[PDB]
């Protein structure tokens, strides 16, 4: 009735998703095997798991998902691992030779190998499904293939069905940290080709789950498993409507044009909160003012663009637990009170309530406390073309010494998808250069 | 007997009438060999004034074929109904226009207008009292309009009380089946402001996003097109052709139409049009029709009377009713939008019916009402007109005709002209 | 009624004749003796084979076309070959010693020796025809004939009738790839010669009918046989108006000052589709859609000349078979619609439909597989000057070092046609210097 | 009353056979000596085993199958193995010298050796029988006497009894995987004395049962056993009318003139599922949609010609299980659904129901998983005439070459058997050619 299902890619892309599998699949608790502890009562109302933990004949409840990706290593872990019985083997399509991180690899030359296997087991399933919503993606521009292959991967997706919301998630280069140096070329040949296969799409980088986490969570010393968690929360809580019962149950077709009202730039922030610890847990109360205006701490934002640097459009503070439309509205007062906030007038505001009644579910072993409510700030502003732009003038200039180039072009793509992709990104930066201008008089 | 002919150029135009001759040939029931078949001598009755009866009853049109390449001769040569023709007016050239309006209009315009006027002209003596002649081809080119300015120029000077009511084809704002259309169209347009009597304007978009939404169809021709339009001006003549308790000729019409000559550009409106389930959604009420006529779905026109304000309206209506419905929609509708009603036109909204709906459905429908909203239609034409003659784009195909610019100059301030002057009556009270 | 008559010239170009006439006799399938393996009913509505395949008082249907070139030797195999029953002694006119490559021997040099011959050739066909639109000539840079003959051909044959179209298929030296050294000096000496003694004509270049046809046709290793049959495929769409029923059955003459807008910059492009294997016409479906977006891709350029460097100015994608106005016409919004693609704006839209009902049909022993739906993509834009420049500064030093001009100034050439005729290519450079230019304000 | 019985032939034939009759006997459970664990209780309604198994005055329940061929080595394993107390000796036929794949030997020289003791044993079981509605011939076009042999076989039985019906199940040549190279002769020598004296027949290949048991059943290493067992599973539903209750229990007879509306073209297709792993049977829910849909997978083809490159003409859907009319039924609108496939349109529909209630049993040591329903695909399109196309090309140079000729010769057949039997190929392929050809206006 309400489905969507989950595509895995790239090396963190994949670890993220098997830490979210592992989280929904503990918050419904239902056993890693298949099996709920117990039986399940006969009700109405509204869906349950059914969404995305399949339904068998029996104890057998699995994930509506999909693993692609051509470094087959690491997913044989799941293969190997606790949820070898959680998982099925036609839910698993790997490629044995990944990209090496060249996009046009994965992307073209094994970008032909895998790809119709993954067309019939999305047959498979969407044929299994009947009101899918839209698509849940996960790749990376790092472990190669979450660029290249997922690029034709949605490049046909969308032109299969088409009327299925593209749920994107993906990883972006971090500003100064970084995996490798033709980060740039991933990127933005993935960019040119992202967008008009792409519905919206959120942008999460790594630097502030370590900042954060280590301020955040008090963590020491993190890794992917930490950061795998917190993307587990996030998008734990931004499908609860069609999991939970809330008050304003919103759906992703209802965030589409309007979060991103343009067609153009349609991805955006995130930052979820409040993650603190069993020390400030307690130590602390977490206050829905708290959740709400530690929202919009700029230090808290979870992906390291300014937002004072830029204009807010839309904020979909969708909330866990135990909300009250009043206090939380009172608050949306607060953020028009912002006077360092500036919202892109035309759309004077855009606002999106979202109050689903289940306050939060831990993952034992892991390093946020057990709170009452939940906060995503699902936000567009005008700030996140800057890194862009320093992602198109690093490219600008290795690509200016023709770096790597011999790599790519050996596997055939064309020295115009580069310069024309550049063109892409002129482009994307006319628009927010162009939709943050205020419109005269 | 106000009789009239038919005359057709044109790309398409030339396959347009052959669709129209072959639907009205169903409303007479005639076969193909030009003897009736049918079931009511009313068929028979006024079939004069578009056919004429032969020697043992071949029965002929009053058509009038032009054409720059025999292609088209051999189509519709080829076509059925082709037994029902006269051999005779098989008039069509060796060479084509090209579509470089001059060359249709001064190389092989002055080329072979003569044989065409004189057969024509034998087709004048054979008209008693001709109401008029109807004239096709498209509005951006030459395959029609090279000669068929020379036509209305020619015919306009030689019988200057005869109607000219003309279809051509415009362009459609998107889609450009050729550059050289605003060059073809303004120099045309010029003439025609001047020459023809009436005109409607014929998209191609209109006629695809009625066969593909509202007829729900996917695969669009022309055939089927030319249905859809021949279905109208197939039914302009039904009182003309036929009794009707509230009837009204083009003289009528446009006299009941247009307040100042220069405003014979008018938009269509025809229906109903459903496909086949339609009708076990829904049944035939004239405040149904009505419903539709005042559609801009149905405004088969780039002119969008939602933007634009009706200078004038009227309804062609064939079927067996009761007028007091008739009426009673009619003045309700001209208060219900008010507002794209123009002011000082007092019931600008005007009737008709004829007994008989056309064949196959019991009541007919028809607006032919005129909005000013085609100011951005030639708004738009003579602005491309306007880059490319910046940038002569292709005057080098064109004054290889050996025509001046000052004539686009002409048609050009004149065009503007017109608009400005749709502007002023639109903009007023 | 209708008629146009073919030329070939230079060793590829006549090769090229020969595919192209072994096609238009299989296609109209008259039995390569004369004969059509039966009897020809008596209709009327337009034309059919007599354009071309010459009526007699039985089963003898001659093409109207000539072949002239001075290296004798290949042609004879068409005066050997299975067709010696089709074609016809007085059909043949050719040189004993060609030019050696010399443009000014065979154009001035033995240039003095055939050309009654073939005027006298001409007269007798174009007496023969009645509404010969125009003509068609091939030959090539390379055959030497090709250019130098032909040169003189244009010359005096445009002097003789002029009011014909001049339909012009000439090969062009491949940007990289070649036959010979002293090309720069046929080209241009032809170009000079070539541009006001043309009308209008296509420039091929044969590296993309290498790299097209195999990937597209799949071609392990091809050749003049494959090359000859491609140029066969899109010559014999090039004119199916004046064969076979389309809705807009557009002409020659039509397409005149119509492509070309102004008179100068008068040749084009041409990426013929769909090109495809009997394992790719299954595996496929072949959309209008995709011949239409597969029509532009710049890799699918059909001479080596980037479009994506260049600014469209016109484009004739007349079609071949079940083509429907609207679902071409939407595609040709999507035309618009291409952000990479940049028109001669003063010339916004230029489009001339053409949709011939008959789709294509296949010659037997080929590798294009069958289809439904023929494009042919004739269009011009700012890009081709590119290659041009090449060709002028090689030339450029070349001819500095007065490589090769013994040859030449041997055979009653001076050297003011060489430095003039650079100016030529000058004046031309600044033409697709300046139309590309957009008009101010 | 409903009685059928089987005969086998052939290496690879007998083999099939072995599987089958330990495949039935162990879905009654008749313990493998002839008796049943316990007693029969007395009832009606129905009939039971009684079609195959042979009722003794005791636990003595001998199929009612027949083994007849010329290479009695592997036969005597079954002289030895575990059913020895199963089967009969009466019912064990065999060759000492097989045919060495001379169809002419086995057919001809050793033709003339067993028919008359095959003939009384025939007798004797159809004497036993009573309302024996068909024959089950299983044989081989490779274990040389399941061509000539069986080819007699047929050719005589037929004219002994013709009103039966001819169930016939025999291996044709895999297309480019073999046994041998005379398979031309073997097969084409028998298709033109095959068919005549045929009713109609399936062609079982193997490289299907290879690739789909190694992807579907997740086979690593395949042989008769696993291929066998396969054919157990297909022979094992397409007779369950006859021996449980199903909602349209559907009758052989009846499959025969209205499955092959023509008398000619009278073979097909049959792709069984649905054939998995113990963990592809959990992981995964089985739905009727997804046999259905899968029923229907050119890839799941089990016999390798392409059905997309065919136009089908019947489907026979049988069913085991709790099947639904309704929800089949509209599986069934969605296989006039799918666009790809295209159907003898002068048989608009053809279908056929099949919904037995009984879902399968399992072979235990066997490689496919358990599961609710089951679907035999018994379908005939145009498609399946091309690999003949092939095998009378081969057979046709091979032939041409006069190759093993002599092997033939000497055996006592004449070569306008050849020539001829090659015109029978020709004819069905005008069959295959004109059945195809859609029915004019
Ligand atoms: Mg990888
Ligand atoms: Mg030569
Ligand atoms: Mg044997």
């Amino acid at each position: 009735m309400r489905e969507v299902i989950s595509i895995h890619v790239g090396q963190g892309g994949i670890q993220v998703g098997n830490a979210c599998w592992e989280l929904f699949c503990l918050e419904h608790g239902i056993q890693p095997d298949g099996q709920m502890p117990s039986d399940k009562t006969i009700g109405g109302g509204d869906d349950a798991f059914n969404t995305f933990f399949s339904e068998t004949g029996a104890g057998k409840h699995v994930p509506r998902a999909v693993f692609l990706d051509l470094e087959p290593t690491v997913i044989d872990e799941v293969r190997t691992g606790t949820y070898r019985q959680l998982f099925h083997p036609e839910q698993l399509i790997s490629g044995k030779e990944d990209a090496a991180n060249n996009f046009a690899r994965g992307h073209y030359t094994i970008g032909k190998e895998i790809v119709d296997l993954c067309l019939d087991r999305i047959r498979k399933l969407a044929d299994n499904c009947t009101g899918l919503q839209g698509f849940l993606v996960f790749n990376s521009v790092g472990g190669g293939t979450g660029s290249g292959l997922g690029s034709l991967l949605l490049e046909r997706l969308s032109v299969d069905y088409g009327k299925k919301s593209k749920l994107g998630f993906t990883i972006y280069p971090s500003p100064q940290v970084s995996t490798a140096v033709v980060e740039p070329y991933n990127s933005i040949l993935s960019t040119h080709s992202l967008l008009e296969h792409t519905d919206v799409a959120v942008m999460l980088d790594n630097e502030a789950i370590y900042d954060i986490c280590r301020r955040n969570l008090d963590i020491e010393r993190p890794t992917y498993t930490n950061l795998n968690r917190l993307i587990a929360q996030v998008i734990s809580s931004l499908t609860a409507s069609l999991r939970f019962d809330g008050a304003l149950n919103v759906d992703i077709t209802e965030f589409q044009t309007n979060l991103v009202p343009y067609p153009r730039i349609h991805f955006m922030l995130s930052s979820y909160a409040p993650i603190i610890s069993a020390e400030k847990a307690y130590h602390e109360q977490l206050s829905v003012a708290e959740i709400t205006n530690s929202a919009f701490e700029p230090a808290n934002m979870m992906a390291k663009c300014d937002p004072r640097h830029g204009k807010y459009m839309a904020c979909s503070m969708m909330y866990r637990g135990d909300v009250v439309p009043k206090d939380v509205n009172a608050s949306i007062a607060t953020i028009k009170t912002k006077r360092t906030i500036q919202f892109v007038d035309w759309c004077p505001t855009g606002f999106k309530v979202g109050i689903n009644y289940q306050p939060p579910t831990v993952v034992p072993g892991g390093d946020l406390a057990k709170v009452m409510r939940a906060v995503c700030m699902i936000s567009n502003s005008t700030a996140i073309a800057e890194v862009f732009s320093r992602l198109d003038h690093k490219f600008d200039l290795m690509y200016a010494k023709r770096a790597f180039v011999h790599w790519y072009v050996g596997e055939g793509m064309e020295e115009g998808e580069f310069s024309e992709a550049r063109e892409d990104l002129a482009a994307l930066e006319k628009d927010y250069e162009e939709v943050g201008i205020e419109t005269a008089e | 007997m106000r009789e009239i002919v038919h005359i057709q150029g044109g790309q398409c135009g030339n396959q347009i009438g052959a669709k129209f001759w072959e639907v009205i040939s169903d409303e007479h029931g005639i076969d193909p060999t030009g003897t009736y078949h049918g079931d009511s001598d009313l068929q028979l009755e006024r079939i004069n004034v578009y056919y004429n009866e032969a020697t043992g009853g071949r029965y002929v049109p009053r058509a009038i074929l032009m054409d720059l390449e025999p292609g088209t001769m051999d189509s519709v040569r080829a076509g059925p109904f082709g037994q029902l023709f006269r051999p005779d007016n098989f008039v069509f050239g060796q060479t084509g226009a090209g579509n470089n309006w001059a060359k249709g209009h001064y190389t092989e315009g002055a080329e072979l207008i003569d044989s065409v006027l004189d057969v024509v002209r034998k087709e004048a003596e054979g008209c008693d009292c001709l109401q008029g002649f109807q004239i096709t081809h498209s509005l951006g080119g030459g395959t029609g309009s090279g000669m068929g300015t020379l036509l209305i120029s020619k015919v306009r000077e030689e019988y200057p009380d005869r109607i000219m009511e003309t279809f051509s084809v415009v362009p459609s704002p998107k889609v450009s089946d050729t550059v050289v259309e605003p060059y073809n169209a303004t120099l045309s347009v010029h003439q025609l402001v001047e020459n023809a009597d009436e005109c409607m304007v014929i998209d191609n978009e209109a006629l695809y996003d009625i066969c593909f939404r509202t007829l729900k169809l996917t695969t669009p021709t022309y055939g089927d097109l030319n249905h859809l339009v021949s279905a109208a001006m197939s039914g302009v003549t039904c009182c003309l052709r036929f009794p009707g308790q509230l009837n009204s000729d083009l003289r009528k019409l446009a006299v009941n139409l247009i307040p100042f000559p220069r405003l014979h550009f008018f938009m269509i409106g025809f229906a109903p049009l459903t496909s086949r389930g339609s009708q076990q959604y829904r049944a035939l009420t004239v405040p149904e029709l009505t419903q539709q006529m005042f559609d801009a779905k149905n405004m088969m026109c780039a002119a969008d009377p939602r933007h634009g304000r009706y200078l004038t309206a009227s309804a062609l209506f064939r079927g067996r009713m009761s007028t007091k419905e008739v009426d009673e929609q009619m003045l309700n509708v001209q208060n219900k939008n008010s507002s794209y009603f123009v002011e000082w036109i007092p019931n600008n909204i005007k009737s008709s019916i004829c007994d008989i709906p056309p064949k196959g459905l019991k009541m007919a429908v028809t607006f032919v009402g005129n909005s000013t909203a085609i100011q951005e239609m030639f708004k738009r034409v003579a602005e491309q007109f306007t880059a490319m003659f910046r940038r002569k784009a292709f005057l080098h195909w064109y004054t290889g005709e050996g025509m001046d610019e000052m004539e686009f100059t002409e048609a050009e301030s004149n065009m503007n002209d017109l608009v400005s002057e749709y502007q002023q009556y639109q903009d007023a009270t």
